[PDB]
């Protein structure tokens, strides 16, 4: 149990390596033989989190098989329950439940004195709202995340985590200095730790803040900065740089580029399956064909908004709403123009 | 676009 | 003198206009107390203005000024943040909200508390802020739930609540709110309240698409003597006729056109001049002499920082064009409505 | 639209 507190220490430093071999340790101790069922659920919760730290770090793909599935008194066991099935459904963007499960984690949470525990909670909270653009919220619950990482010592990669929600959230309210300046921070920490890896994800990230500011040259150079790294290329997030850059290519105009890049989308599809990533990356895509080009959209839209991804729905429908208005296609533009609308008032809803 | 590794 | 100020400043945080007037003509017959009679002076302009639509005076102590008592260093960001809020100032509102929030934490008074959190939840909901503003005036409701000699301001609250409520999609939640504000009202015997509570109850009716009861929400605020001398009128004439152009009912909007012109005769008000304008002239049935209409009322509306009503009008004026086959129009001003929605969730100075 | 008296 101790072991397993040692455990989560080393997911709530994001340590991969340390986790990786406190997983490998423990499974022995838990092999039909620790019989407490308390300590037994805690194994269990810590096994999905630490399946979750290395699809977020490491970007190792996600089992399809998950404990919360089919699962629904210490109050720590409770509170772990509660906040682990709340980022179980934070990914897969059910975030009314998402929310409901952190509320009663943080009604909890005013008996567990760990301030590392605290900044924990206030940044998985902080991350969901952020994914909703829920900025100044996510900012508040952040903030004091980020009070407590730089006052202790062992928390630089939540630390430069943090930061990242921080730009993200400045991004989102056009804030794109305080944007960059936080990813930069967020860069310094990562390689003064030598970690390529995060690196290239916290450029993969920064790209998302200069394509927000128009600075698309900046966008892009980030993006090549990040897959460069090999290990990037290899991870479930390597179709983000890519549509990233189809995106950002057609945007200016540098259609000649793009297909360059749309075959690597093929190799990544070839081996991991992304059905957002494909329906988005088949939108950008398909944007070069005009009606086969129009139902090809409108298919892509509308599996997004069956998967609840409201942030893309407002992204590409603005992209193709633009097209549409550059063809003068002004019916299907302001069709596209209105997905926009409606995908950020829902998403604004809750 | 939503940030990677959150 | 300082108590009579103290008894003044009390009657305005519980929204006694009728102490407040008394207690100002009392005082009318060369230290730091006369910053505090003029802070308080500006104070008190500002509560007849919010409870009784009483016009603000054309000179503020505020425009046209320059250590003391930590009490009136508070006062006097708190009242200019109040200044520079309702001239959508809202870069330098926050700014001096955040200053008043320090000097807050050594005031010891929960009142006082209560009624900072309220006016820093008022302008996070004008933003459509909804999250920020709900956490903020949830805490300014207890105080005031608590406390005898607020129901006034449970009231007042009550509505940013329900506001924010409409703005989260939470309808049913919205008007709740608002019924339970208009009953406070009438055991208060406020009729003038009840006017007021009516006004904006038809904001919520008009969001859900209850035109009907939108309707007549607003017959019963402008049945009130009061509140057809107050400013506010202005904004019920003006949400009659875009409730009865969505509808269709144009045959009677010559009546409350009419009420407008006699409105503008005594007071300017170029804010709703242009809001309904832009409803007038979606009825011109010339398209040219129409659209330019629009963009003027629009474009002048971007002038003022009123990018709430550009959204909303932009949406109707999208709609507009879009039963009438004019998709090119349709589109310009469906655009509009996301710039607006965008930099109104945008903070690029704070 | 925005309420008044708030």
């Amino acid at each position: 149990a101790n072991i397993l507190n040692d455990w989560y220490i080393a997911i709530k430093q994001q340590d991969a390596e340390s986790a990786e071999r406190y997983f490998e340790e423990v499974k022995p101790l838990f092999d039909e033989m620790e019989e407490d069922q308390e300590v037994l659920m805690y194994y269990s919760l810590l096994e999905e989190r630490h399946k979750m730290l290395l699809y977020q770090v490491k970007g190792e793909e996600l089992p399809p098989h998950s404990y919360f599935n089919e699962n629904h008194t210490d109050h720590m066991i409770e509170y772990y329950f509660f906040l682990f099935e709340a980022l179980y459904e934070s990914h897969k963007r059910n975030f009314e439940k998402a929310i409901t499960l952190f509320k009663i984690a943080e009604k909890k949470l005013k008996d567990i004195p760990d301030c590392i525990e605290r900044a924990e909670f206030y940044s998985k909270v902080a991350s969901m709202y952020m994914m909703l653009r829920q900025s100044l919220i996510s900012l508040n619950y952040i903030n004091d995340s980020i009070q407590i990482y730089r006052e202790n010592e062992g928390y630089k990669r939540k630390l430069a985590t943090s930061l990242m929600i921080v730009g993200q959230n400045y991004t989102d309210l056009g804030l794109y200095e305080k944007a960059e300046e936080s990813f930069l921070e967020a860069i310094r920490i990562s390689r003064v730790l030598h970690d390529s890896l995060f690196t290239a994800l916290i450029h993969h990230n920064l790209s998302i803040t200069y394509s927000a500011a128009n600075r698309s040259q900046d966008c892009i150079n980030a993006l090549k900065k990040a897959i460069r790294n090999k290990e990037w290329r290899d991870s479930v997030y390597y179709i983000n740089s890519l549509y990233m850059f189809l995106k950002e290519l057609y945007k200016i105009g540098d259609v000649n580029k793009m297909p360059y890049y749309y075959k690597k989308t093929k190799e990544y599809f070839k081996r991991k399956e992304n059905k957002v990533y494909e329906a988005k990356i088949n939108i950008i895509y398909g944007l070069l064909q005009q009606r086969k080009s129009i139902e090809t959209c409108r298919g892509g839209i509308s599996y997004l908004y069956e998967v609840n991804d409201l942030d893309s729905v407002f992204d590409l429908s603005l992209v193709i709403s633009e097209h549409c208005e550059k063809h003068g296609l002004y019916k299907e533009a302001l069709e596209f123009s209105k997905h926009a609308i409606l995908a950020e008032e829902k998403m604004r809803h809750l | 676009e939503r940030p990677v590794g959150t």
